[PDB]
Parts: C-alpha cells; sequence; structure tokens
C-alpha cells in the first residue's frame, strides 16, 4: 500500500539529488521501508517476503524519481547468495529499470548472467519477464540493438544454451520480441 | 482528620487504554529504529541517496 503511494509529481524541476532530503511523508515511508528492511536483515521472517515487496517499493519510488534511478541495491540484490524470490524480484525490478532507463551496460550484465549462474530457475524467470517487460522494443529502436546486441544475442541463440531448452525458447522469445518477422535493420 | 487520623496512597492508576497501547506501540517503534541505527552504522552500509 505504500509502494501503491505513488507520487509522481514532486521534483518539479530538479528534486532528485538529496536535495530536500526529499519530502515530506515520502520521507515518512522510506523510514517504515528502510526499518522493514533491516527488521527483515534481523528478525528474518519467512522467505524475506517483507524485503521483497520492500524492494518492489523502492523501484517504484525510482520511477518517480525520488530516491534516484540507481540500480546498485537492486543490483545488490540480484547476487548469489540470497533467497530466490529475493533474487527473483531484484531482477524484475531490474528489467524495468533497463526498460525506461537505458542503461546498456547493467543489460549486458544481465546477459552474462544469463549465461554464467547456477540456478536454473532464475533464468527462466529473468527472459520470462525479461519478454513480459522488454526495453529495445521492436522498431522503437532508439537504445541501438543493431550494434551488437544483436550479435551476442544470436550467439547466445546459438552458444551457450545447450545447458536446458527452455532457455533458448526463452531466447526465442526474445527474438521474437525484439526484431520478430525480419532482418534487424542492421544489413 | 489533618492531625490526627491519616490514610493510605495507592497514587498510580495511569488505566487509559488506548494511551496505554499507544504508549507500547510507540515505545516498540523506538526500539524498531533504535536498532536499525544502531546496525545501520555498525555493518555493510549501503544508501539510498549518496551518503547517508
Amino acid at each position: 500500500a505504500l509502494a501503491n503511494s505513488v507520487t509522481p509529481a514532486v521534483s518539479v524541476n530538479n528534486e532528485v539529488r538529496t536535495l530536500d532530503n526529499l519530502n515530506p511523508d515520502v520521507r515518512l515511508i522510506l523510514e517504515e521501508i528502510t526499518r522493514f528492511l533491516n527488521m527483515e536483515k534481523l528478525l528474518p521472517s519467512y522467505r524475506h517476503t517483507i524485503t521483497v515487496s520492500c524492494l518492489r517499493a523502492i523501484r517504484v519510488l525510482q520511477k518517480n524519481g525520488h530516491v534516484p534511478s540507481d540500480p546498485a541495491l537492486f543490483k545488490s540484490y540480484a547476487e548469489y547468495g540470497h533467497f530466490v524470490d529475493i533474487r527473483i524480484a531484484a531482477l524484475e525490478a531490474v528489467v524495468d529499470y533497463t526498460k525506461v532507463d537505458r542503461s546498456y551496460e547493467e543489460l549486458q550484465w544481465l546477459l552474462n548472467m544469463i549465461q554464467n549462474d547456477p540456478v536454473p530457475y532464475v533464468r527462466h524467470k529473468i527472459l520470462n519477464m525479461l519478454t513480459k517487460n522488454p526495453p529495445f522494443t521492436k522498431n522503437m529502436e532508439s537504445p541501438l540493438c543493431n550494434e551488437a546486441l544483436v550479435d551476442q544475442l544470436w550467439k547466445l541463440m546459438n552458444s551457450g544454451t545447450s545447458h536446458d531448452w527452455r532457455l533458448r525458447c526463452g531466447a526465442v522469445d526474445l527474438y521474437f520480441t525484439l526484431f520478430g518477422l525480419s532482418r534487424p535493420s542492421c544489413l | 482528620x489533618x492531625x490526627x487520623x491519616x490514610x493510605x496512597x495507592x497514587x498510580x492508576x495511569x488505566x487509559x487504554y488506548q494511551v496505554l497501547r499507544e504508549k507500547a506501540a510507540s515505545q516498540r517503534r523506538d526500539v524498531e529504529r533504535a536498532l536499525t541505527r544502531f546496525m545501520a552504522k555498525t555493518g555493510e552500509t549501503q544508501s539510498l541517496f549518496k551518503d547517508d
């Protein structure tokens, strides 16, 4: 519900950057979510489910420009030695980050971890909700997939994906969404 | 009675129901934020803004 206290229109000009210690009720929401994150770091009650809802809340706060659009928290919760559900919500978050914000580098990181991690189900869900929530959306190509990203994606369809069927099935879904029935306007 | 007789003092009723549970819950919130501040400045810390 606090995450559904979506307040998009506080920063009229530039108020993103510790300026007001941005204000006023947003800060109270920040106090509560900070509390629950450290409580579930200490208590933890059942799957860090609270931590999951918190992470969704913090992203929705980035989607209103109050805590700035920086992935490094979520990045530090997409790490290896956490729970699945934490990690899975962080990946949903950073996927929408790379959707609206145009971070090329973390997309590259994401694909490298699609290649490289031991857990299957994160690869499954990365590719699933990456395809449900895409960046680089077909025939809207401002962030320039044509450069070398089509190349590495074609590679990951071919290479590195004989582990499981469904990973390259998801890569098929990637090329369905991103530039489906055609040349990708490279050559 | 002001010199001869005496009485007894209990002196602490304090039974205001909603006020009581306000006291208890506010104190719980205090201990929450206290331990949060403690392990906040104690352990590995990453922020929301830069340098909070």
